[PDB]
């Protein structure tokens, strides 16, 4: 058996450099080729290169210019450096043994964005008398303009898990992220039972407890 | 008088595989190079160190002609300071060498319907080749935590793999014959020489 | 680069059925050097088939492979819940390597008409300097569905973004959320907004409408 | 089905030129290479030429260099051989051959029935027939050998029948021979019971197409 | 130009017998030798390529081996559809080359030629020539000589020989030797004789004719 531990920088900025390290524990570090593989939604599994215990590297012609490798036999580690990164190099990077048929790593998610920390803004998407579904109504909350991922969402301090479909994020033109969380409940508990959309972003130490009520039309 | 044999090397019938490139020695000759770079068949006539038109005036000790066959997209690897299969696990040129590299298409002779599996290349090797080396060992490539004992199986593969040359392969996956002339000079007299 | 292409790009089956995925190469491949990889959510890939016909250790006998040249085929006789995942094809006969795009294997079930809802924005997002209207589609199968945003009987484009949920664990349905962004000026100058949904299980497009300042 | 058919076979005089053409059917002509191979009368196969699947690489032997020119046209699926400065050392039978590969790394696998090529300045001429009657010296165990002889005829072929295609119990018609005169000759003999000579008639019937010649000649004892 | 020789010049065999045919070159062709088979009045039929492989649709009784400058083809159990002529072909370099050929005859008991003679008739002289003939029919093997002697003196340079084939009734042959001359040089001598030379022949058999011997 063999074990491979990954580490490296996550968030990054364009024109910068992405460095990653994989360490091997469980067998010999000499005699094999250790490879780096990449996975992005749209380009599928991609191969970057492989290095030996003596600095011998086989690269991919599509990245031979930007890719660089290193190997340290003392600590039994290998490392990748990818230069002039962009938002296209945002992906999951794996370290594997030669022809990964045998053993792979676990995955290091590297993200690239020129933005900086920010906290989410929460907006309640409430129901109305027209959202009736045979005695059932939907509602929820919209999280907008936050960075980086992820964001934790819950309801009634976590006292609700049915009908709660939380959706993935969306990279808007502002470099920030957005998502929406929802819930579906009988119309016999809208005006009586309370609903709250708790949001939590750790990189900003933001904990929001936003209430939600039907949009009571104030007659003026 | 006593010209050099540039017809048994260039205008031959069957070339060798790049993992078994055919080397030939040339000495005591009047080698006339003008006939080579005065042609259009040679799609590639690069020359490192020397200049092409200044070749019929020098006088080297001996000349080494290495002939073989490769893909069309692998010709950029025949040069000093390159990387890939051909340059690492096969024919490797040193850094700052003196000589010339010629290459031309052979989709007529080295193309077959159903694939010509006679031309092979080394795909796996536990390390890189030193310059001007020839590894014809057909041993088994081990890539797992399990010995191969000379039996192909899981993670134990065969290094030599075949080119699938066909006549419909368009341009880059078409056969290209390559001849590398290394002009080796020494402290001994210059047997080779250009015409006059 | 030996480009590979997986066919189809998606499937829909049920436990006990049999599955067949295909990988077509741009040019003929070496002796039989083509492998089949399995990948599930979060985990890293795993090898099942090497040589296009051999079954690696720890691989149940239901995974089989076949083919040659520019056509290879993976087959799964008796599916199981652990078998619904992404599958890739690999070639280790020519350098560099080359993977496919993938062929997801989703669970199947009876068609389900989506439940559609439209949301009017809140004053807070307006005082922030923007507006975003939301269209929620719940509990619908299959995933093939289309959504259009109409502004007082006028189509739109380039500003509607949709996000899809994953196959549920109980009913195996899907959830979708479309969002249409509009500056508060453009949101106030118009009057009405409609979400038109088209789906296989729908007897006809469903148009949910709402006006500004409606109550 | 795979089928190659050659054409261009006929008499021709030295110095002049000719053009043979092979037509293919049942396979991708524009990928296979083609070979021209001859066989002389009474001798073995001989190589003539090869051409690739595009027409840019041509090779000939050391006896037809300059004189012969091979070519092809993939449009009509045709393979042409232009012979110039013909000689009498080229009368032969020509075959087209397919090859999956130039240099025949795998060998030829498809051939044509062949087309004949005669090269002689002579002109058509009806045969001269002569009877070879029995002889007292040819008496052995009551067996008498008789026959006919065709001589000084041109061109090939000839057809012969003893007793209007009836007697076929020993007929040993021999092949042709090219004398120095330039024409051809051949004998046709047969054995008979020596007791049925002056009772039964034996007549050789000869037919030659190039001249529409039909002859019948009887063989009788050489009376004294 | 590489020259490809074969051996033996000919072979006599029987059904079920094991036949071997050798091929030699002058230079070194690694393994680029193919074997073709031709029958009288047909076209060749590829059998072996690479000197060891085999073409589809070819029985297994055909085998090939060798390399370098020596190759061999083998027929384990002959059959009636294998008596033919076998050619070799090299493919190491241009120009290519075939072999002179190696025939495979049929075996039987050594027969004896029922020798006969035929003199020039009148019409042959009326035209102005003369054609005498000697004949050796129903014999085996194919090796045999026909000597011509005019006036009891050997005469050559004006004779022709023709043989048909291995007959299909019982493995027999037939040869005709023709002596062609001018009426003038013919009417100068009297005794014209043809003598036979064969293996099964107990002793040579000379048969002659005197000019005017009716």
């Amino acid at each position: 058996e063999v074990q491979l531990q990954q580490w490296g920088a996550g968030l990054l900025k364009p024109s910068e450099t992405l460095s990653l390290t994989c360490a091997v524990y469980g067998e010999s570090f000499s005699g094999y080729y250790w490879s780096w593989i990449r996975q992005s939604p749209g380009k599928g599994l991609e191969w970057i290169g492989q290095i030996n215990h003596s600095g011998n590297t086989n690269y991919n012609p599509s990245l031979k210019s930007r890719v660089t490798m290193s190997v340290d036999t003392s600590k039994n580690q290998f490392s990748l450096k990818l230069s002039s990164v962009t938002a296209a190099d945002t992906a999951v990077y794996y370290c594997a043994r030669e022809l990964g048929h045998d053993y792979w790593g676990q995955g290091t998610l590297v993200t690239v964005s020129s933005a900086s920390t920010k906290g989410p803004s929460v907006f309640p998407l409430a129901p109305s008398s027209k959202s009736t579904s045979g005695g059932t109504a939907a509602l929820g909350c919209l999280v907008k303009d936050y960075f980086p991922e992820p964001v934790t969402v819950s309801w009634n301090s976590g006292a609700l898990t049915s009908g709660v479909h939380t959706f993935p994020a969306v990279l808007q033109s502002s470099g920030l992220y957005s998502l929406s969380s929802v819930v579906t409940v009988p119309s016999s508990s809208l005006g009586t039972q309370t609903y709250i959309c708790n949001v939590n972003h750790k990189p900003s130490n933001t904990k929001v407890d936003k209430k939600v009520e039907p949009k009571s039309c104030d007659k003026t | 008088t006593n010209l050099c044999p540039f017809g048994e090397v260039f205008n031959a019938t069957r070339f060798a595989s790049v993992y078994a490139w055919n080397r030939k020695r040339i000495s005591n000759c009047v080698a006339d190079y003008s006939v080579l770079y005065n042609s259009a068949s040679f799609s590639t006539f690069k020359c490192y160190g020397v200049s092409p038109t200044k070749l019929n005036d020098l006088c080297f000790t001996n000349v080494y002609a290495d002939s073989f066959v490769i893909r069309g997209d692998e010709v950029r690897q025949i040069a000093p300071g390159q990387t890939g299969k051909i340059a690492d696990y096969n024919y490797k040129l040193p850094d700052d060498f003196t000589g010339c590299v010629i290459a031309w298409n052979s989709n007529n002779l080295d193309s077959k319907v159903g694939g010509n599996y006679n031309y092979r290349y080394r795909l796996f090797r536990k390390s890189n080749l030193k310059p001007f080396e020839r590894d014809i060992s057909t041993e088994i490539y081990q890539a797992g935590s399990k010995p191969c004992n000379g039996v192909e199986g899981f993670n134990c593969y065969f290094p030599l793999q075949s080119y699938g040359f066909q006549p419909t392969n368009g341009v880059g996956y078409q056969p290209y014959r390559v001849v590398v002339l290394s002009f080796e000079l020494l402290h001994a007299p210059a047997t080779v020489c250009g015409p006059k | 680069e030996i480009v590979m292409t997986q066919s189809p790009g998606t499937l829909s089956l049920s436990p006990g059925e049999r599955a067949t995925l295909s990988c077509r190469a741009s040019q003929s491949i070496s002796s039989s050097y083509l492998a089949w990889f399995q990948q599930k959510p979060g985990q890293a890939p795993r090898l099942l088939i090497y040589g296009a016909s051999s079954r690696a250790p720890g691989i149940p006998d239901r995974f089989s492979g076949s083919g040659s040249g520019t056509d290879f085929t993976l087959t799964i006789s008796r599916l199981e819940p652990e078998d619904f995942a992404v599958y890739y094809c690999q070639q280790y006969g020519d350098s560099p390597l080359t993977f496919g795009g993938g062929t997801k294997v989703d669970i199947k079930r009876t068609v389900a008409a989506p439940s559609v809802f439209i949301f009017p924005p809140s004053d807070e997002q307006l005082k922030s300097g923007t507006a975003s209207v939301v269209c929620l589609l719940n509990n619908f199968y299959p995933r093939e569905a289309k959504v259009q945003w109409k502004v007082d009987n006028a189509l739109q484009s380039g500003n509607s973004q949709e996000s899809v949920t994953e196959q549920d664990s109980k009913d195996s349905t899907y959830s979708l959320s479309s969002t249409l962004t509009l500056s508060k000026a453009d949101y106030e100058k118009h009057k009405v907004y409609a979400c038109e949904v088209t789906h296989q299980g729908l007897s006809s497009p469903v148009t949910k409408s709402f006006n500004r300042g409606e109550c």
